[PDB]
């Protein structure tokens, strides 16, 4: 069921993203491609490693609801890329506002895709 | 709120110099601040942020410093296409702008060529009474334009526009009394008198009504 | 390419509506906050209210908190702008802006959508011919007074007469109109022997006048 996958992880995903607008100032633009949506179907082993890699940065409870559904959908065990976040505290900010962005854009297509 | 207060409202400066556009806040913001230029009929453009960080595209003559409260926006070398209207901004907390500084080209002083005109009877008809002192061609822009009617100071009624430096860098301005017409039918002697850098002593322009 | 179009801009009395629509292209609009900003005649900048992605949290600057809201649609990327109970402060040239999080700078704007809020309705000028008060050249007037809403044209013997015209920018008066004043400087012989007209359009109340001098 990938549109039952979806539908679970948006509204985290949403909520992670405002949450994020509301309690961060000055963030700049990083613009940098991240994630990568699709493979096709959903692409859980380009996604999931950069969620892996800031999820000590972020809500570990809810980036652990994000990782358990997205592990439903990595149909082998594919392998994932070791990810760099960056040690700046702009840039940093910059990668997780540009992953939370691209999570939600990723996941409001492949829902447009499904209706 | 925190207040952001440009000094100078106008700069003057010169092509080739360089250019220093102050800008403090009444409460530390750190380095949270925006600097944006403007032209006529264009929105804003971001030209540096988080007070030094110059957006891409933006020429290396541009820059920002400072931290805290007191910020400085140059231009190490003026170019002619950077006469505009300069913005600070601070994103500490909600958005404040400062109230703009507009940066304009010196030039050498140069005296006004100064026009006077009585109420036109048609409008003098409709019960009002304009009386018009036009200012054409000056340099610097700061001008003094008093109004004198039977030798008394006017303090009320009147309206001044000023234009945008020209194309060949002087100012021109226009100075409007407005008074009903019987107001105006009662006061013989009416004068504009003006106060400038280019003239040694004020230059006086006047009518007198009963001719 | 990111754009960010404006529209609904009108002329409007106090206590007034008017909804206000930015349309953007070329990036997800949902993953991103948008602000409105508007710039007042004077060109002093103001923030007006801010909304993040979806919604969920809005923010507004004081002078329009209760009159105006902020909202999305973010199916036909679109940001609205409701602004009820209307004044006269509130004309201004409105952006819609693109930022990061809720409290940031503005990388991106709109052209801007002008709204102007008046108690006059639009009102034709009254256009009176100033002759002057011998010399080596004379100057001529013609005072535009009391139209709504801005602008009008001002020309010379119907474009003929360009050189030495000086046409001055309007000032806006209590009542709500607006005046302004336009000269030209014509050489001495050329006066009283001929004859000078001002030639004033104003767009708004679709009327036409030539005066003459």
């Amino acid at each position: 069921d990938v549109r039952k996958i979806i539908l679970e992880l948006q509204p985290l995903s949403r909520g992670l993203l405002e949450d994020y607008q509301k309690k961060e100032t000055g963030v700049p633009e990083s613009n940098r491609t991240l994630l990568l949506c699709l493979t096709p179907r959903l692409n859980s082993s380009a996604i999931l490693p950069y969620f892996r890699a800031i999820r000590p940065l972020s809500d570990k409870n809810i980036i652990d609801k994000i990782i358990e559904q997205l592990d439903k959908l990595k149909f082998q065990h594919e392998p994932e890329t070791e990810i760099s976040v960056p040690a700046d505290t702009f840039e940093c900010k910059s990668f997780i506002l540009t992953i939370l962005q691209q999570f939600s854009a990723c996941l409001e297509s492949v829902f447009k895709s499904l209706n | 709120e925190i207040v952001m207060t440009q000094t100078h409202k106008f700069m003057s400066t010169s092509v080739g110099d360089r250019v220093n556009i102050t800008c403090k806040a009444s409460q530390d913001v750190g380095a949270a601040l925006a600097w944006y230029q403007q032209k006529p009929g264009q929105a804003p453009k971001l030209l540096i942020y988080w007070a030094s960080n110059r957006a891409t595209g933006v020429p290396s003559r541009f820059s920002g410093s400072g931290s805290g409260t007191d910020f400085t926006f140059t231009i190490s070398s003026l170019e002619p296409e950077d006469v505009a209207v300069y913005y600070c901004q601070q994103f500490s907390s909600y958005h404040t702008f400062g109230g703009g500084t507009k940066l304009e080209i010196k030039r050498n002083d140069a005296q006004p060529a100064v026009y006077l005109f009585q109420p036109s009877p048609d409008q003098l008809h409709t019960g009002s009474a304009s009386v018009v002192c036009l200012l054409n061609s000056f340099y610097p822009k700061d001008i003094n334009v008093k109004w004198k009617v039977d030798g008394v100071i006017q303090d009320t009624g009147i309206q001044e526009s000023v234009t945008e430096q020209d194309k060949d860098s002087t100012y021109s301005l226009s100075s409007t009394l407005t008074m009903s017409s019987t107001e105006y039918l009662s006061h013989e002697l009416y004068s504009c008198e003006i106060t400038h850098k280019s003239l040694p002593s004020t230059l006086i322009k006047s009518f007198q009504r009963s001719e | 390419e990111v754009q960010l179009v404006e529209s609904g801009g009108d002329l409007v009395k106090p206590g007034g509506s008017l909804r206000l629509s930015c349309v953007a292209s070329g990036f997800t609009f949902s993953s991103y906050v948008m602000s409105w900003v508007r710039q007042i005649p004077e060109k002093r900048l103001e923030w007006v209210a801010t909304i993040s992605s979806f919604g969920s949290y809005t923010y507004y600057v004081d002078a329009v908190k209760g009159r105006f809201t902020i909202s999305r649609d973010n199916a036909k990327n679109t940001l609205y702008l409701q602004m009820n109970s209307l004044r006269a402060e509130d004309t201004a040239i409105y952006y819609c802006t693109r930022q990061t999080t809720m409290i940031a700078w503005f990388a991106y704007w709109g052209q801007g959508t002008l709204v102007t809020v008046s108690s006059a309705s639009t009102t034709a000028p009254s256009v009176f011919p100033l002759a002057p008060s011998s010399g080596s050249t004379v100057a001529l007037a013609c005072l535009v007074s009391g139209y709504f809403p801005e602008p009008v044209t001002v020309s010379w013997n119907s474009g003929s007469l360009t050189s030495g015209v000086h046409t001055f920018p309007s000032v806006l008066q209590s009542s709500g109109l607006h005046s302004l004043s336009s000269m030209v400087t014509v050489p001495s012989s050329r006066w009283p022997s001929e004859t000078f007209t001002c030639n004033v359009v104003h767009p708004a109340s679709n009327t036409k006048v030539d005066k003459p001098v």
